[PDB]
């Protein structure tokens, strides 16, 4: 169910919508939000869907979605019309939302934002910690 | 300026071939003609959150040799898990209003890097951050190699021991690989092989490396023979069992070495190098250790003194 | 679409909807879900709203909402029609979701579910730990 | 069966007045006429995860006095805050397959209660779980009061000392509040007054209570004077000396006291009771201690032996 | 007299199959029909030179269950020597004049056997001598298997974990090999595989065995799954996480398992068995623990009481 | 001379408004133009009988900046209750033949004062004597207030936190009250009110002070907002319960502060100041700390250099 002005994130995989809502604190706002989870989609099986009024995502904000919903589409909406359309591209760095798998990483106990360099690989994505300089499969970083 | 003035020295992987050269050049310059008043009126903090005596004595001596004053602390088996309340960030935010540079060693990977984010204009030099980095160790290694061989290209270098955890051999290999034509020879107790990222790195740069099981295979060809330090828990009584002696280098193992071959070891050694090699012309680990004061003088000189004219 | 069959939780305060989704693991399901955050309501200012298909709430499940959304309404839905309607009453016990303010309570490190007795008071709600037997303002237990 | 057969004894608040009397009646019976073979063939586990020698001695004596066999352990500074492998649950899970009852003392609150959840049909008796419960201490207190006054109702009771941290008096207060006509007096250095929820509970039951600041104000008219143990860390060492001398008791403070009054103290004491009160008829803290083995016998007997012989 | 009367119990290898069955039969008898006065008037010494609370509790419970009296001690790590002055020999020479039998646990291997050389006609029972023997652990293991499968022959048995250091499984393997038709499966992270002399012994006896690397490969077809306790020091902490998740057991790994299969574990566990398997019919480790007091009762009974009453 | 030449600096309460001024003037002078050779050839003892790293680093740096040499020791969790035999007086008697000044910190109130009675002609400077005095902390506080406000009269100063034990706020209040027209605002968690002698002192001097319960009341009017440090045992989970957030200052709390308003905290802080205030122009605790080396240079300069010409 649509809106007048704002952003619509379409084609999010099942079980990722709520994850996105959590990681990116998207509901910490006063704006009207409309969410669909486990909606039917012949397009891809089944999908989650997020709609936020009067709110817009910079290219990089969109890019931050890439690790979780690579094939999502981000539509801009004004006067009920789709005005813009983009897709998430792998970013160079991912800040703030991952946590280092290294139990000894200085980044745990201290007042700094996590940060990783992002590097495309054959069968996974490599994440390198700004701080401890160790590199991990996104599978490891992302699974808990 | 000079390229390193007011920069942090946190990780080897942040330094160009040029940077490396600059440091070594400076080192040799200072080694040849001392400047005991180069950093007169500087105060440097020697912050050893993790005790390491060898490393601190070296660093502090360097500061004194350049005329600077030193204050600091070595730390202790920490009662109740730390300063506990006080973040490292608050510690560095404070200490960095007192002093002109911060040399720090810390049990957590990434500590040096986090310090820079709070040190302001005060350069921080990493003296060891858990199992991550130890740039001055690596720089003194390089400097020893260059000084005795006359060069950092076209060398035959063998690494020996625990290659899985020898952070010294990872760093040194990375560095040398910023240079042309070196060929590498890796030797492990089967167990504890070399990290695949390092080998992959060598291949793209197009660099020769060979795997081996004893030193005999390689002894007649090498210019440097670098030994890692080897713990009691790193290994066990069961894998010290049939082949533990190449893990013990003896004077006899050296009969066919090139005359120029030097044996480096970052120290301390426990049993992996027998004392009878000490008397050979190849033993060079003590000399290596004394070169640390030049590598370290160099870093401190370049980082605090705008234009360093040799 | 809308509705066909399931539960609708209406009149959730702002900034509680997402809290409920988290605490009660409501999106750990395959069912279709529909969420409205910061919706307009002349009825109470502004509200959150949850809709879960083919899923129903026991009287006690509904009572578990009382601490977070005391004035919510829980409607049952069949063939698009409101079949049932109830409101959350303060439960006697709250299990599983709170955590004891007591750093020394045995419940922290061990494999047991948290549990509190609930007791209505003048200006707050008293929560008493099954384990350590200490009692706390819900304000203290609930704020982090 | 009697009401307490095969029941866990965890918290004073889990017992009715009926229960309390049942325990105390059994204590009195056992004290009058010993049954050294009541629990013959029972094996009890004395599990002190936190050492407490005055507590273990008392409890284990109770066990042997009923002819039961005893096994157990005392832990060594619970060095840190736990056994690093074993969950407490596993530990009980195992022990509850060896023995017929468990008596445990533990630094964490709720540990006793947790044990009940893994001990099967093995009863557990809480001998102290951090700062929460210690029911045999309260029961021994109760028994001691009743024996010496002949009744547990309409009594004038004084509490003295660290009333904020003193769990001993909280419990005794709570349990004396399941009785009628009782009147309390609380004596404390102001920043250590009796926690409110207690008083709220007291007002709500219609219990007469008065806050005072010196023993004298009331000495003339009390039946029990129950002293707790003020610490040298809780109050600081400057304020301590300035108000210490009223939370200390000398024989000379007993000139106008009632001929039925007994002075109680859970023990140990340090300086809060001068040794000159020992010789007076009022001192009853050692007697009190002795009663411990009857309160504790009673409880073991009721729990393990289906029908009691008074 | 029965074959074991007045004999030392030091090593599993000193027992025939006849012996084993004798012990196991007695265990079953005693479990069915207790004899709480079998060893009335005996005094046993519980000597734990090396502390082991789960071991002492079990063993001492066994003693009281037979109505024997128990004296002893648990030693305290090592300021340096617990003993310094006294030779172990002298210590046994003395104690063997006080008591009727000795149960000892000691950090040196061979300590129990040494004791037998100075204990006169006092039997000693080994409760653990460094990394050598622990016979009552094996015997309790055996008894537990037999009780639950009805037989000790033609069984499908899995061992999991630190098979290189895990003496618990060596012993159990050795003793199960004195039985016919049994088939083993060994699950280990490669550098922790089962010591060879075991396998040699197994091939030589004609014992079917298969080395695997994940529980799954065999889960469907085993009767016993016996887990040992992999350490966080033995393997390092980087390789640990990369292969840790198959030496961990969850209920979800039990979908295709036999309705007779029981999971065993000498205890304690830390994370190697998730608590969700506890509630399933396969979890038997606590049961197993309980059987300890029967294995141990049996042994004491056989040794100290000349003719057994089945 | 200069009034402070060769004097001890033991307590704030020993210093005139003029003294205070002299120190602060000197401090500013030195801060503006350094004299790194002013104490060339002096040797100062940095005697830290009680470890305090932040304090020692500051003091030592100051000595170095003025060209003096430093020797000394930081002490340790004392095995067996001290040097035990050796009196502090013997210690000071000896040390004071080595050095030119003694800067000392000690766990006992009165230690700095005792030192002067044995130090001869060697000035001792108090770096902390138990809960008594800490003069340089107080001087750096004053200096920071003066530097940022242009003045120490006619200020609006709020103290926040533990006012019962905040020796920092007692000192600072005393000093400020040597100056005209300051108005004070005290804010506590009800508990932990201000010492009555301080308030009584304010009344005689005729100085306005107000009591409050949150900062909101006072935020729009204050020039300095001074936070105390606040311990885990200083308070409890029960009195952190309904109003603990004004105990946590946040950036949001600062919307209506005067532009000139600075937030000082003697450090370290644990949770009482949230990190989001760090970025505000009001946060001045790190700057405060760096001002310590001027306060301390100043004291040292004045005490050891007969006539200090700015
Ligand atoms: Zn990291
Ligand atoms: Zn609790």
């Amino acid at each position: 169910e649509a809106i007048k002005r704002g952003t619509v994130i379409d084609h999010i995989p099942a079980q990722i919508g709520f994850k996105l809502l959590s990681l990116f604190k998207l509901t910490e706002t006063d704006q009207r939000i409309t969410i669909g989870l486990n909606l039917p989609s012949g397009e891809m099986g089944r999908k989650d869907l997020i709609k936020i009024e009067n709110t817009f995502l910079s290219e990089d904000q969109v890019d931050q979605l890439a690790l979780y919903a690579p094939q999502a589409t981000v539509n801009r909406i004004d006067n009920y019309e789709v005005v813009g359309k983009s897709r998430p591209s792998l970013p160079e760095r991912i800040d703030n939302v991952l946590v280092c798998p290294n139990s000894n990483c200085i980044s745990h106990a201290e007042p700094v934002s996590s940060s990783f360099a992002v590097r495309k690989r054959a069968n996974d994505i490599a994440l390198k910690c700004k701080y401890c300089e160790k590199e991990f499969s996104h599978n490891v970083v992302l699974a808990n | 300026a000079n390229p390193l003035y007011q920069k942090h020295i946190i990780s080897i992987n942040d330094l160009s071939r040029d940077d490396l050269n600059l440091v070594l050049a400076t080192a040799a310059k200072l080694k040849a003609n001392p400047q005991p008043e180069l950093l007169k009126h500087k105060v440097i903090a020697s912050c050893f959150f993790e005790a390491s005596t060898r490393t601190r004595l070296s660093f502090e001596t360097s500061m004194h040799r350049l005329g600077a004053s030193v204050v600091g602390f070595s730390d202790s088996a920490n009662t109740s898990l730390g300063k506990k309340g006080e973040t490292l960030a608050d510690t560095i935010s404070v200490i960095s209003t007192y002093v002109d540079a911060i040399v720090m060693r810390h049990p957590q990977e990434g500590a040096a890097r986090l310090a820079t984010e709070f040190s302001g204009n005060v350069p921080v030099l990493n003296a060891g951050d858990g199992s991550n980095q130890h740039p001055t160790q690596t720089l003194l290694d390089l400097f020893t190699i260059q000084e005795t061989q006359g060069r950092l290209d076209n060398l035959h270098v063998a690494m020996v021991g625990d290659l899985e955890y020898g952070r010294t051999v990872h760093s040194l290999t990375q560095a040398l690989a910023k240079f042309d034509g070196n060929r590498f020879y890796f030797i492990a107790p089967d167990a504890l092989a070399m990290p695949q990222y390092i080998l992959d790195m060598l291949d793209e740069k197009g660099i020769a490396w060979s795997l081996h099981s004893s030193i005999e295979e390689v002894m007649a060809e090498v210019d440097i023979l670098y030994m890692t330090r080897v713990q009691k828990e790193r290994l066990d009584p069961s894998k010290y069992a049939n082949v533990k002696a190449q893990f013990v280098l003896r004077a006899s193992d050296l009969h066919n070495a090139k005359a120029n071959m030097k044996v480096l070891h970052p120290l301390p050694r426990v049993d992996e190098i027998a004392t009878d090699v000490d008397k050979t012309p190849h033993a060079w680990y003590f000399q290596q250790a004394g070169n640390g004061i030049f590598a370290r003088q160099a870093l401190l000189a370049l980082v605090l003194n705008r234009d360093l004219v040799l």
